[PDB]
């Protein structure tokens, strides 16, 4: 899982 | 989306387990600037361009300046009431073998300071470091971490980059690595820690209340965790001074600082 914005 | 503390304390006085999920709003009556407008600047550049893979491969030390600032900020904080009645919820329940756990997107080891022990630093920490060679993490609380960032970090915009030397920026003091060190933070763009991730996991499947304390939902993936909570039908209630873009998912919603109204909600 990628943090993202 | 009731407002209703007596609501909400009647599924408090029964719940076994506690998950509550933060984000920066926890600590912004610390005295630690959210992201959210003006906060989410420092000098020209915005907060989620510099803490990316990308900015730091190309210019590390504008990126430690960053945090270099951050970690030397966080100095003088101190938890808020926010953080202590958190901290303080936990102790009281463990002692009833009812088990509270706060999982944080913040890097700010404020909820550690405050007491609390049942917490998952889902994004890492401001006060740790890994080695971008041999992948060692350490804590460290230097300050400065390196002589080099001495009086830097100034936030202001029109400030030129202290511009340090790779090899006097944080360096790894492993036997025989000699590293560049990075903050020991995820950025946007990098995964997880997969471990940390089952941990959340185990967590949102077994808890019977979730509170959601300052947090944008907006962040990925911890955007997702209350919402999987709320979809597996336990109360949600989020602490926040706005609504936001999953406020309609949650049980309950109670507006302001969250300062103000955790301690009477977790009393
Ligand atoms: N303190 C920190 O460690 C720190 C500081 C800044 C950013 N970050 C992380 C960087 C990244 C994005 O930051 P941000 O854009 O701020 O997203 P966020 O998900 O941390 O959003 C901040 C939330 O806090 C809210 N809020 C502000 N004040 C209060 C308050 N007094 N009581 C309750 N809620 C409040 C604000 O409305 C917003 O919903 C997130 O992972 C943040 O956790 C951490
Ligand atoms: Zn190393």
């Amino acid at each position: 899982a990628v943090k993202c914005a | 989306p009731s407002s209703s503390m007596a609501d909400f304390r009647k599924f408090f006085a029964k719940a076994k387990h506690i998950v509550i999920i933060s984000g920066a709003g926890v600590s912004a009556e610390s005295g630690v600037p959210t992201f959210r407008g003006a906060g989410g600047y420092w000098r020209k550049w915005q907060a989620q361009d510099l803490a990316t893979p990308l900015a730091f491969a190309h210019n590390p030390s504008r990126v430690w300046e960053f945090y270099h600032y951050r970690r030397e900020v966080m100095g003088s904080k101190e938890p808020n009431a926010g953080h202590r009645a958190i901290a303080e919820c936990e102790t009281r329940l463990g002692k009833q073998g009812r088990r509270v756990v706060v999982i944080t997107q913040n890097i700010d080891e404020l909820h550690r300071k405050a007491g609390t022990k049942n917490l998952l630093e889902i994004h890492g920490s401001l006060f740790k470091t890994r080695c971008t060679s041999c992948g060692v993490v350490a804590e460290n609380y230097k300050s400065p971490i390196c002589p080099a960032l001495s009086g830097k970090g100034a936030p202001e915009p029109g400030t030129q980059d202290a511009s340090i030397p790779v090899e006097k920026l944080p360096r790894c003091e492993e036997a025989g690595c000699g590293g560049l060190l990075r903050p020991h933070v995820v950025w946007f763009g990098e995964n997880l820690d997969p471990a940390i991730l089952e941990e959340v996991d185990r967590e949102l499947a077994h808890c019977d209340l979730c509170l959601v304390v300052g947090t944008s939902s907006v962040v990925y993936p911890a955007a997702m965790f209350a919402p999987q909570v709320a979809a597996r039908g336990v109360p949600v209630a989020e602490f926040n001074t706005e609504t936001t873009p999953a406020t309609n998912r949650f049980r309950f919603h109670f507006q302001g600082p969250c300062g103000t109204t955790l301690p009477e909600a977790l009393a």
